[PDB]
């Protein structure tokens, strides 16, 4: 219902990943599909992933965060590999259960 | 309609024999074209240490004409009717065919029959074959895969008839003489080794007819009835190693002994060797083919290509697989490879080998794809098996090949066997008899 | 069950449906098309090459997997063939499992998705399948051939050129698709089947609208000459002139012309006397050399002269040779029965070529898809001997006279220009 | 030279005569821009016969003289501003060798206007094969000649130049005032004739670029 909806949109800024200017799925652990994937994005989807990451590394190390007026706010996060993983993972499942 | 019964539809392949030896067949179809052809059992393993070239040095003149209509004459008559002749020679099975009209059945048996006989042999065309035959060589030896084969068979049958080259040595080539290769035609181009097959849209009387006028000479003591039976060839475990930097790629090849045209193993082996098929550069099937090593070789660049083989014989036969590489991977490969032999003697299951039937089957069907290659099935049939094995038999004895009967057969067959190893090439990184051998067990 | 007959149903889209039951323990189905690199751009060269490769790639309704498993798991094979007017995709197998071959090979041919990195994943095998092909000088002097006896369209080649290697694009080629693979320049011709399978499951399955969707830039005849110095042994070359189209009842005239000057021997290590053109170069050269006929039929034009290779001293001498027995020939040095034989050596040739699977499965399906028509062997044969010696005469002078095109390749040093012929 | 030197004399090897052909080299690939050079047989060296076209060669725009200029002074290049719209460049090609040469004009342009900018390139060079040169641009033609020539023997490289190929190919040396009279010694004619030599000869072409709208020789 409209509460798992209203509990997201807490945990999102729970997690606080925002705060480093990091879309949902940048801070993604990379394990062998996730690898996979990325390799599959477009050309600038990718370049921009990057900077924002290189972006929120030198945040850490510098140990602050970005001014409050330049956070993702949930619903303007993007899913950008949402997409390409669902794929990259339902063409394993089948490799792997057609080995039978 | 299935497919098991548009097996049983194909016209049983009939066969007859002369009183003097020959023996023919052929099979019936309705095409207006067609091709027949002499299928004599020689070849270089019927040769000796001062002949080795005969059989080849002979294939070259059988077509450079006969007594009755010399060079000209036999070419023009066959090239104005449109006909095709051509021939080979292996090391056991010398053979010359004809592909020409359904209608000219019988003026082609005839001239057949004059070329395998009447074979004309004019000294001014040897001594121009011999320069010729010396070319084919200079040529012939730039084609690794071959150099290489034949080196395998030079030394895994070392020391017999079987490691011979077909093309013969060099002194042999230079020296032959019109008697020499007389003696050849005369000692092994003899009817009762000889087999008369053709396909296409001949009726078999018809066929036969032609032969009893032409395939005549009829003989007078047991002498000329019996087939000369061959002295065994001892297979022994070794390598060969070639070497030269200087090649782009180095060929491998390694062999265990094979069962012999009889053994009803020959069939598994079959099976098993689709099992792990064969792979090349080209191969649009990627990194998803299903022959593991094939799927390996492509994933870390392992090789330009490799294939598998059963290569058999009267009496025994070779078995292995050949594939070429960059100097720098021909280890890893050779491992990959060696390692899939091991995986078909401990743990191939019932879906490996599911699709390897189906793959043989079909495979095999190939093989009688036309009037020639449905001849030379029942030209090389019955000099081998003696009689004809129809696609109906085949068929049934792969469906009878699961699991549990390749695991035993290559056991049996691979399974700490010594093997015949031969290299060629800048083959630096690939380098151990003993470390091979040693790939030989446990997966 | 020995003669069946062959039908040919046409539906209304204009998808011509071939099919002819043989018996054969199996089957060998294919979709012809009117494709090819003839409809390249500039711009947009080699998609045609590519798309060739790209054959195994996913599909709406298979994965790149599942094509190239399936396929295997059933003994099964899938190849593409082109010209540069004609794409032929088709595969082989059992008959009890044509069924599934099927989905794949109708799959392949009208549901692709040639997804974005599948595809930039596979371009550098272009540079790879070219560069096997190539092994042979046979297809380099071809290749430009071609392109100096031709303006555009045909002149395109045949393998992506270098440049463009890694340039083509995802849209590139769907476009390519979009605008060639249509209803009305499709064939699904097939063997060991029934003529109700095929039917059912070309109109069951099949969607992608018809209509010539992008015509062909007319071919046009330049006529230059390409010498391509490589040092290489010996000298390829070929020298020809505008021929005939597919079709004309002139080409079957070349056709013969062509058995008339020799196109190849019969006789393995032979002499081949039955042609002109070879007995015609050994009364001039010393070393070993080879010689024959050289004919095209396309659609809106058509090539023909000789093909030569040599040794790079005689190079000339062998080319120039091979011309002079080809003006010998354009005048009335043609026996009326050197024209009664060369009519067998074609009427066997084609009849050989119907024994293969695979060359009968071509036979049906490019007439099946020029005119929805299939002429008996019978008539072909009537087409064949209604051949003229003048006919004849008249091929060889339509040589002699118009603009010609060469092509070679190796140390051309003692080779001549074709302004010296 | 002489204390010093060894390798004994003689003309060697003599060189295989200059054969002329006359065909056509396209090139595909890809490139964003169109080169092009369309030539006939021109003079040798020191034949008098060339100084026309080294003249011609002024009269229909050799290059620039200012700097992201216009150059009026260039038939050629004016000539097919005349008719393209679009950035291009176009100039007089003019080769000079012992026993043959080569004339014509090199053209560099977009891909799409590549055509119509090389046949332009063409028609300029007719109506100038045909009475279309003022006897005046024949007198400037001949400074600027005089003057190229002359700020060429400014750098040490550009005079051991000239002071050597005169030197080798004849052992002699042309005074300076020699060569300005050799210049100006040429007549409107020979002009007209040179720009018609062309005209008519059998010409040859090279390109490289996407040619898809470039022309071929046959079409001009």
């Amino acid at each position: 219902g409209r509460l798992m909806d209203r509990i997201r949109k807490w945990y999102y800024n729970a997690a606080g990943f925002n705060k480093y200017g990091l879309m949902r799925d940048d801070t993604l652990y990379e394990d062998d599909d996730v690898k996979e994937a990325l390799k599959r994005l477009p050309k600038d989807l990718y370049n921009e992933r990057m900077f924002r990451i290189k972006r929120a590394l030198d945040l850490s190390l510098k140990h602050r965060i970005l001014p409050k007026e330049q956070w993702v706010k949930y619903e303007e996060d993007k899913p950008y590999l949402e997409p390409y993983l669902k794929e990259v993972i339902r063409e394993r499942l089948e490799r792997e259960a057609w080995n039978k | 309609a299935t497919y098991a019964q548009t097996l049983q539809n194909i016209p049983e392949t009939n066969v007859t024999t002369l009183d003097n030896g020959l023996r023919v067949a052929s099979e019936e179809s309705s095409q207006p074209t067609c091709t027949v052809g002499v299928w004599i059992g020689a070849g270089s393993r019927y040769e000796n240490e001062k002949n080795n070239g005969a059989g080849y040095f002979v294939e070259h003149l059988a077509f450079k004409g006969t007594k009755k209509r010399p060079c000209a004459a036999f070419e023009k008559e066959v090239e104005s009717m449109g006909a095709h002749f051509n021939g080979y020679t292996s090391r056991e099975q010398t053979a010359f065919y004809i592909k020409a009209l359904s209608k000219d059945m019988p003026k082609v048996v005839e001239l057949l029959a004059d070329v395998v006989q009447n074979c004309a042999l004019e000294e001014s065309q040897i001594e121009k074959e011999r320069g010729v035959i010396l070319q084919e060589l200079k040529e012939m030896d730039n084609d690794m895969t071959n150099v290489t084969f034949d080196y395998l068979h030079a030394t895994a049958f070392q020391g017999t008839a079987l490691a011979r080259t077909v093309e013969g040595t060099t002194e042999n080539i230079k020296h032959l003489t019109r008697a020499d290769l007389a003696s050849y035609i005369d000692t092994h181009f003899k009817a009762p080794r000889m087999v008369l097959a053709a396909a296409g849209g001949i009726s078999h009387k018809e066929l036969v007819d032609a032969a009893r006028q032409h395939f005549s000479g009829v003989s007078f003591t047991y002498k000329e009835d019996a087939v000369p039976i061959l002295p065994r060839c001892r297979f022994t475990g070794s390598e060969i190693r070639a070497r030269d930097d200087a090649l782009p790629v180095a060929h491998v090849a390694l062999a265990v002994e094979g069962p012999g045209w009889a053994d009803p193993d020959n069939v598994v082996l079959h099976v098993a060797n689709a099992i792990i098929g064969r792979y090349d550069r080209t191969f649009g099937g990627g990194k998803h083919l299903s022959s593991r090593l094939a799927a390996l070789a492509v994933e870390h660049k392992l090789c330009h290509s490799f294939q598998t083989f059963n290569t058999s014989y009267s009496d025994t036969g070779l078995f292995g697989f050949h594939f070429v590489a960059d100097p720098l991977s021909i280890d890893d490969m050779m491992f990959c490879a060696q390692g899939e032999w091991m995986r078909l003697c401990t743990s191939t299951t019932e879906s490996e080998v599911k699709r390897a039937k189906n793959h043989l089957r079909s495979a095999m069907v190939a093989q009688l794809d036309g009037t020639t290659p449905v001849c030379e099935t029942i030209g090389s049939h019955l000099l081998n098996y003696g009689r004809r094995i129809s696609l109906e038999e085949w068929d049934s004895r792969i469906s009878a090949v699961d699991a549990r009967m390749v695991r035993d057969v290559c056991s049996k067959y691979i399974y700490d066997k010594c093997p015949a190893l031969a290299a060629v090439g800048p083959i630096e990184q690939l380098l151990d008899y003993n470390r091979i051998r040693s790939g030989m067990y446990w997966i | 069950p020995g003669a069946e007959d062959l039908e040919i149903t046409k539906l209304p889209n204009g998808l011509i449906i071939a099919s002819l039951e043989n018996f054969s323990p199996a089957s060998r189905i294919g979709v012809f098309i009117k494709a090819g690199s003839r409809y390249e751009t500039t711009a947009n060269l080699g998609t045609a090459h590519l798309l060739r490769l790209a054959s195994p790639l996913t599909t709406k309704g298979a994965s790149s997997f599942r094509i190239t498993r399936g396929i295997e798991a059933v003994g099964g094979s899938l190849s593409v063939y082109s010209t540069r007017e004609k794409m032929t995709y088709c595969v082989e197998c059992l008959r009890d499992h044509v069924d599934t071959v099927m989905e794949y090979l109708l799959n392949v041919t009208t549901a692709p998705e040639f997804r974005p990195w599948e595809v930039t994943d596979l371009q550098p095998q272009l540079k790879v399948d070219k560069a096997v092909a190539f092994q042979s000088p046979q297809v380099g002097v071809l290749e430009n051939l071609h392109a100096a006896a031709y303006k555009t369209a045909l002149a395109n080649p045949l393998y992506c050129p270098d440049y463009r290697i890694g340039k083509i694009t995802s849209e590139q080629l769907h476009h390519f698709v979009q605008n060639n693979f249509t209803s009305a320049r499709m064939a699904l011709v097939g063997i060991g089947v029934k003529h109700s399978d095929l039917k059912q499951v070309a109109e069951q399955f099949l969607n992608i609208r018809s209509g010539a969707g992008t015509s062909s830039a007319k071919a046009t005849y330049w006529g230059g000459e390409i010498r391509e110095q490589n040092g290489h042994s010996l000298v390829h070359a070929a020298v020809v002139t505008e021929g005939a189209a597919v079709g004309s009842a002139e080409a079957n005239a070349f056709s013969v012309l062509q058995h008339v000057l020799g196109a190849g021997p019969l006789i393995k290590r032979g002499s081949s006397v039955t042609s002109k053109l070879y007995q015609g170069v050994a009364k001039a050269t010393t070393q070993p050399f080879d010689a024959s006929a050289f004919n095209v039929n396309y659609s809106d034009s058509g090539l023909f002269g000789f093909y030569t290779i040599s040794q790079a001293a005689h190079a000339g001498e062998v080319i120039r040779a091979a011309m002079n027995q080809l003006k010998a020939a354009a005048q009335g040095g043609v026996t009326e029965e050197d024209v009664t034989k060369a009519k067998n050596q074609l009427k066997a040739t084609y009849l050989m070529s119907v024994e293969t699977a695979q060359g009968l499965l071509n036979e049906i399906g490019s007439e099946a898809l020029l005119s929805g028509t299939h002429t008996a062997p019978s008539v072909v044969a009537q087409k064949i001997d209604s051949v003229t010696s003048a006919d004849v005469v008249n091929a060889a002078k339509k040589f002699v006279s118009g603009k010609k095109s060469m092509a070679a390749s190796g140390d051309l040093g003692s080779t001549p220009f074709l302004d010296e012929l």
